[PDB]
């Protein structure tokens, strides 16, 4: 059993797209996540879904614009897709001014608070650190 | 393949 | 009847829990890079799942890290697919 | 030349990151119970991502917590399938 | 090769910790249902044709030994593997009888470095155990 | 349907 793909729209896909970072941080500006956003972009745009790229975002405009999307009427669209291009540690996600948690902005799009996206696959594709640890790899 | 996020 | 409010998630995430994910300075991050193209390769042909799958191996198989600093040299990544899904996805 | 020593692990697990797992006193665990049926209806058949998906749907639509104390009464429980898995996995 | 090879002569190990009654000084109720859990993995994974190995009641040292002994096992023939926890736990940690054990300490017994006759198989961990307190009080279809 | 673990 598979999900219904075929209402009016796919649903909207917002890219997230974080690269420079203010120096109170101490984060390294993410070169090449301009690629990514853009691959991100046509790759999408190719799979029908209205695709929203937003640059540079700090903590407290990821929360108001997540929570904007959220309360839109998604009731036409089969789905939901997030893409968060940054810095990270586990569980969190850096505007460029600091950290949110993950699960705050999840919990907008969450099966009760987000009535027009329930039973709807909500994808959020999260590219950034989970931690500190390196996987030395293993020879095959 | 050769900076971390 | 009803569902969990947790149901209906899909987390795909570039790395696996606790470690750094990696990022090529001129063609973009190992995952995003190898997401995008498996879309454009099977987005028409495989349930997204099976998909993300594909992802896990590319990432998993054709990089490594290079690094004049051995601590960051010759490093590996697997991304981390974390399903609430409650069915199959098909983009076609 | 390399894969990553995090690759190919699937972690199937009974509840979301947070939450509590349920339990039947008779019946056994709502996750266990669910993936006993699936395998045993679709290992000579599905791909087990998609064995685990039909789990996840059972455990979201067919469970529900019944409890004299109405802090746990009526809960919901959606496992979360986290794979680090390469390749498709087919039982038979 | 987009599946995994499973056709080596063995499909492989199932162990299956099952622990139902704990140490009165941890706090923690008996699992009532989980016997039936057991039995039930037991059935299934005998007729997937998985080696099955039940051990129940394991203090948290009796789990990481036997994890330890059974990833220092030769995997050789074996095409995959699968170990099932049923316990309490809270995020990232299984109880045994007498107190937690961190679910990562017993999953890197089998990291790909660390077994190498499992290198390039699928592990597949089932993990019947809360993560937590938190409740889903769901929402209506 | 009643227990937590």
């Amino acid at each position: 059993n598979s999900y219904k793909m075929d209402y009016p729209e796919m649903g909207l896909c917002i890219i997230i797209n974080n690269k420079n970072f203010h120096k109170s941080t101490g984060m390294t500006s993410r070169s090449g996540t301009d690629v990514d956003a853009a691959n991100l972009r046509e790759t999408f745009r190719n799979l029908k879904y209205e695709v929203r790229n937003k640059n540079d975002l700090t903590r407290e405009e990821i929360v108001e614009l997540m929570r904007d999307v959220s309360k839109e009427d998604h009731s036409k669209r089969s789905s939901f897709v997030c893409v968060l291009l940054s810095h990270g540690e586990e569980g969190i996600i850096f505007g460029t001014n600091g950290p949110v948690d993950l699960k705050k902005i999840t919990n907008f799009f969450r099966g009760d608070r987000c009535r027009s996206l329930t039973g709807k696959p909500k994808l959020f594709i999260i590219q950034a650190c989970r931690g500190t640890e390196l996987d030395c790899g293993i020879e095959t | 393949v050769d900076p971390v996020d | 009847h009803k569902i969990p409010v947790e149901a209906d998630f899909l987390y795909a995430y570039s790395t696996a829990p606790g470690y750094y994910s990696w990022r090529n300075s001129k063609d973009g991050s190992w995952f995003i890079q190898s997401l995008c193209a498996m879309l454009k390769q099977y987005a028409d042909k495989l349930e997204f799942m099976h998909i993300l799958t594909r992802v896990n191996r590319k990432v998993a198989t054709e990089f490594e890290s290079f690094s004049f600093d051995a601590t960051f040299h010759a490093k590996k990544q697997i991304p981390c697919i974390v399903s609430m899904l409650t069915k199959e996805l098909y983009f076609y």
